[PDB]
RNA sequence: ACACCAACGGCGAAAGCACUCUGCUGGGCCGACACUGACACUGAGAGACGAAAGCUAGGGGAGCGAAUGGGAUUAGAUACCCCAGUAGUCCUAGCCGUAAACGAUGGAUACUAGGCGCUGUGCGUAUCGACCCGUGCAGUGUUGUAGCUAACGCGUUAAGUAUCCC
């Protein structure tokens, strides 16, 4: 399952980061945000690399 | 009373030691490793 | 005078050039003290068990117009300094309830400072 | 009986030492300051029992409001078995730090 | 849980105190540990191989420790003096 | 051994005690011969216990 | 600042991290096929973090303590010793981006004797419950075969055999 790692991970940035903004100086939260980009970002480049349209609709999701 | 000493006898249980150890300085890893590798190795 | 009561504490600063026998009551006036510098001899000499004896010798020779029966000593610190005292008290020989360590052991508070390297 | 509920929210027990003199509004006041805690939390708040008064350690430092006086040897050692919400927990702390009859309270997160 | 001997031994110069300790539920042997002739300490070396030990009830370390202290004792007066 | 099924906690003071010395304080794994697991369990029960003052800090030295 | 606990121990990517408790939150390890189906490795330039000392701004300042000052030793002593002792040490917000930042060993995968250990979990035995034995893995350590090495040594966590990338 593809899109549930990806919508997993989009709703991972959005509480670590609401954890992170309003907590501002934790230098090792700071990496699993970075390696959750990264992450996503690879899997994006993947399903970018496979597909148009079902890559767009992901675009479009979120 | 005799004169038998169990006050340094059983002083040795938590010894003074631990006063001419804290006198001279706070010092890391080089002279806690001398000091408790031969403190590891006096009990063992 | 003081209270006039036969019990009451000794404590000795045993320290690392020096000893000091004080003694004291319940509450805590001292009745005497006398110390390695009080009985006479000073430099690198006090602070050897000599001057355990002798300091605690001339320390409670003098609490005779009390004539304590019920001690118990309450001595401190490192040194050269507490098996003399222990031996000088004993050889008086009153009744020494309990001798005790009341030293400081510190749970990491301040630096202490520079070694030597003498 | 306990596992039922904890599909939600926490579990807790804090362990909370008093004075050793009063015996009303002891078991009252501070049950009425449960009920506090019931209005925040409101959970199953079972198990608040009490243990007996022993002597203690070493205890000085009550801070009363503008007393600071009382030495202390004895204690009577309430434990709350309780069960809340992980938020609103320092206002417990609060509550337990600045009243009276409660000292030295340290809550607890059994697992 | 077995139970236990000191063995002292009382030369001018020097003592010697010897701890056999014995079995736990578990199944252990012991020596008789001696503590020697240097200055070398003999009761903190004995207790702490006790409480090195758990296997040892506080009742026995204690009966032993006891038997080693009062030959520490009679040792130090003796040597002191001239006893013998 | 004792480890008696229930778990240690600073309620429980029977195991405790066996495991501080008269003098009040943490004896070694090697000592009081359990896991690892055990050992940071009842430090960290100890600990908590020191803070309720059930347990002394330091034991006043005794002779006699 | 946090004694005993402290262990040839646990965690972190490294630096580091130990009085306890709570909250938020990272990362690891193990099992079942529960799912996708190569999404992998490395990484120029880049970005982040980065002991200590240092600097800007404001607090705070017990101990220790460069500089300094006095005493001593000394031919002399700007030094070792001793007595005072300022910046600093701590904290807030930054800058600085260096250390023997060391395992003096970039990372990743596959394969190649063992013995003795420790930590975490998994299975079976044993009891039906804590043990206890073997093990399946992952990590950490100590001796060590083969092989490599100028030698010392390293040796399944290679400095072995190969492949890739800087």
């Amino acid at each position: 399952s593809v899109e549930f790692q990806v919508f997993c991970f989009t709703n991972k940035i959005r509480r670590l980061t609401l954890h992170l903004e309003l907590h501002k100086k934790d230098y090792s939260s700071q990496r699993g945000l970075r390696k959750t980009l990264g992450k996503r970002q690879r899997l994006l480049a993947y399903l970018l690399k496979i597909n148009g349209v079902r890559y767009k609709e992901l675009i479009s999701k979120l | 009373n005799e004169e038998r000493l169990l006050n340094r006898f059983r002083r040795e249980v938590m010894r003074a030691g631990v006063i001419q150890e804290c006198k001279r300085r706070r010092y890391f890893e080089n002279k806690q490793e001398e000091k408790k590798r031969k403190h590891r190795e006096a009990a063992k | 005078s003081a209270r006039k009561i036969p019990k009451g504490v000794i404590h000795v600063q045993a320290s690392f050039n020096n000893t000091i026998v004080t003694v004291t009551d319940v509450r805590g006036r001292v009745v005497s003290w006398a110390s390695a510098g009080t009985c006479g001899f000073r430099g690198t000499k006090r602070g050897t068990p000599f001057a355990a004896q002798t300091a605690a010798g001339n320390a409670i020779r003098t609490v005779v117009e009390q004539g304590m029966q019920r001690a118990e000593v309450m001595i401190k610190g490192p040194g050269l300094g507490r098996d003399a005292a222990l031996r000088a008290i004993r050889r008086s020989g009153i009744l020494l309830s309990f001798v005790r360590d009341v030293t400081p052991m510190p749970h990491n508070g301040c630096r202490p400072p520079k070694k030597r390297r003498v | 009986p306990e596992p039922q509920c904890p599909p939600g929210l926490r579990q807790y027990e804090t362990m909370a030492v008093l004075r050793p003199d009063m015996t009303e509004d002891e078991r009252l006041t501070l049950t009425q300051k449960y009920e506090e805690l019931l209005v925040a939390g409101g959970a199953m708040y079972v198990e608040v029992f009490n243990r007996g008064v022993i002597p203690l350690a070493y205890s000085i430092k009550r801070k009363n409001k503008a007393g600071e006086t009382n030495n202390y040897l004895d204690g009577i050692y309430l434990l709350f078995t309780y069960f809340t919400k992980p938020e609103s927990i320092s206002p417990l702390e609060a509550a337990l730090v600045t009243d009276d009859d409660v000292i030295r309270s340290s809550s607890f997160k059994i697992r | 849980k077995p139970r236990l001997v000191l063995k002292f031994i009382w030369m001018e110069k020097n003592i010697g105190l010897a701890l056999d300790q014995t079995i736990p539920g578990h199944g252990t042997v012991p020596l008789s540990p001696y503590y020697f002739w240097p200055r070398k300490d003999a009761w903190e070396e004995l207790k702490v191989l006790l409480e090195n030990k758990p296997w040892i009830s506080q009742k026995q370390m204690i009966i032993l420790l006891n038997q080693a202290t009062d030959i520490i004792n009679l040792w130090q007066q003796s040597g002191g003096n001239l006893a013998s | 051994p004792i480890q008696s099924g229930d778990r240690i906690d600073y309620r429980n003071m029977s195991l405790i005690s066996r495991f501080i010395s008269e003098q009040g304080k943490i004896l070694s794994r090697r000592v009081n011969r359990l896991t690892l697991k055990q050992q940071r369990l009842i430090t960290s029960a100890i600990k908590q216990a020191r803070i309720l003052s059930l347990l002394p800090f330091l034991n006043n030295e005794k002779q006699f």
